[PDB]
């Protein structure tokens, strides 16, 4: 089974600034990667589609970047309403595996 | 109209059949299977027109028992597929030749 | 019968038997060789057919000389096996032609 | 001119136009895609002609589904291409025997 | 003899030298590239061979221009050959059938 | 993305001797690596494309090599005119990368 990566654990910035999670396979994976949001009591939330691709509704701020085997998902200028849990997911190979998953803090 | 003709365009539209229920046969077959990569209906598709077409990158195939009995499925569907295209041919240039030597 | 489809069925059964024997020498011929795949039986047939289909994923493929010689047998089968069919078929249809211009 | 050795000739050309136009529309659609290998058009060239013989070596393939679709292009041209010379191949060979056999 | 069964020998013993020829051509252009496979005799003939089956598993393939040409001409001649065999058979049946029918 | 590593960022030699830069490349990419020089003031300048085929204008001086994922470009006797940034570029997949750059110091 393919080990998602995400480390760091938790992500600190400052208003308005860029951020960057980081996920990385275990193995080369492609763009076989997407992007979840889950805020507090809340249930997780496609942000991001093989890789890079957006997902309609949500704010063109999130973008994402990488193949193979490191991702990147990127937020310019971070605001309130990013603070969350953000989790990475493969489907490359049998069974889909979740990342551990990367708090960001304001 | 001419068998050639009709039997081509018959085996068009069963190898575009084929293709897809292949896809998806192959997607129930593999996933389940750790390591498997045809686990989604797209790219499925793509491995079962490499597979038709016998242009195997060995970009994705079946580990699965019953993913190999559909791969196996698809092979023949598209070989004998095109060798009836090549056949029908055959014969289109057979009788032209014929009519052209006045026979 | 006519010739051209009990030569197909013919070639059918041979091409089992290819396959079968093939399997079991590819094991035969591969095994001692150190970093050979073509190892087991069943995934030495499932490599049989991808070889005389000419659809060759690479997952699989002999190392050793006897183990490609094999090879070179079950590649030549399928394609002689599958053009035996394209031939009859051809041979069909241009009987039918034939009939169907009153000739 | 036979209509067999016609058609052969004016597969020929229209296979060689179907590569290059499949080289430049592969590059074309692969560019953007992170990962994507086939994307300087001479080995893009090189691919083409992998994938119209079905010779698919592996070392390129696209990735894209407008690659794919250019894929799938040239893979049904050279493969009708080629049984398109076999089925010229056919009728010569027919021809000929029927004039042996002085009928 | 008959043309198609001569012409279907001539095929197999030109098709055997091109795989001699091409072996030697494919190690002559490929030693002197950087990472190159393709460079020692014996499993140049085994990769000119499967050049010419279009069974390609992908273990050896040529990466400069001119081993690419080498294996350019190896896979026509290989696919050539095997649909002269074929078109050599469907002449074979077409024959049969006619003399079955009485004609 | 393609990670060009170029370490050391600094390379100092003696007037006259042998020098090399070495590009490691984070996977393998075969021949499809390019050497560009960037003298002080000025724009790049291919010096060496897949690896190790010559430009023309370029002194026989400089030479590259390597498959794979190690790639070294070579200068054969420094002088002055050689002070410079060089850069190796990656072609192989999508999309074209740039290593960070060696300085060459006399
Ligand atoms: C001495 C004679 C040897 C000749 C062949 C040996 C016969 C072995 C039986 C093959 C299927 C059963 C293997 C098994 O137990 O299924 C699984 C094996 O663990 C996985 O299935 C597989 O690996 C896929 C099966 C291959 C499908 C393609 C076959 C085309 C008809
Ligand atoms: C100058 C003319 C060059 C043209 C070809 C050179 C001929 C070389 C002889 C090839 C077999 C002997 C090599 C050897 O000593 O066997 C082993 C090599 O160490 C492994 O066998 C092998 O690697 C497999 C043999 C290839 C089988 C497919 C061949 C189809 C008929
Ligand atoms: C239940 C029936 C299942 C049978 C097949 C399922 C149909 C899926 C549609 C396939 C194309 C759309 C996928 C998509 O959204 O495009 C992208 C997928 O994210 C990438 O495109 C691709 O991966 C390439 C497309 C394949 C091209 C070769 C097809 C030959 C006609
Ligand atoms: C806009 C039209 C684009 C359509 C194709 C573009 C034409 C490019 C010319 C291709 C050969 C020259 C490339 C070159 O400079 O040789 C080397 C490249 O660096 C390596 O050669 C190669 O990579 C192998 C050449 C491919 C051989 C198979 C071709 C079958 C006839
Ligand atoms: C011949 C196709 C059989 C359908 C495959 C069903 C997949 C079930 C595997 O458990
Ligand atoms: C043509 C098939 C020959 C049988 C292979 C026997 C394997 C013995 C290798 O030492
Ligand atoms: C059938 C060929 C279509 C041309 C491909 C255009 C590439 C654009 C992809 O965005
Ligand atoms: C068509 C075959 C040409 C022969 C290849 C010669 C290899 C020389 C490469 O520098
Ligand atoms: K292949
Ligand atoms: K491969
Ligand atoms: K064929
Ligand atoms: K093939």
């Amino acid at each position: 089974d393919i080990l998602l990566t995400q480390s760091p654990a938790i992500l600190s910035v400052s208003p308005g600034e860029r951020v960057s999670f980081s996920c990385r396979a275990s193995q080369s994976i492609g763009t076989d990667i997407h992007w979840y949001q889950q805020r507090t009591n809340g249930s997780p939330r496609l942000l991001i589609k093989y890789a890079s691709e957006s997902i309609s509704g949500i704010p063109s701020r999130f973008s994402g970047s990488g193949s193979g085997t490191d991702f990147t998902l990127s937020i310019n200028s971070v605001e309130s309403e990013d603070i969350a849990n953000y989790y990475c997911q493969q489907s490359n190979r049998w069974p889909f595996t979740f990342g551990s998953g990367t708090k960001l803090e304001i | 109209s001419a068998l050639h003709w009709r039997a081509a365009g018959a085996a068009t539209v069963l190898l575009v059949i084929v293709l897809l229920a292949g896809s998806y046969l192959a997607v129930l077959a593999e996933r389940g299977a750790p390591g498997a990569q045809l686990i989604t209906y797209p790219r499925a598709l793509w491995w079962s027109v490499e597979t038709a077409t016998t242009v195997a990158y060995g970009d994705l195939y079946p580990v699965t028992l019953w993913g190999r009995c559909v791969a196996v499925v698809v092979m023949v569907a598209g070989i004998t597929s095109f060798g009836l295209v090549t056949a029908a041919l055959a014969t289109w240039f057979v009788g032209r030749e014929q009519e052209r030597r006045g026979h």
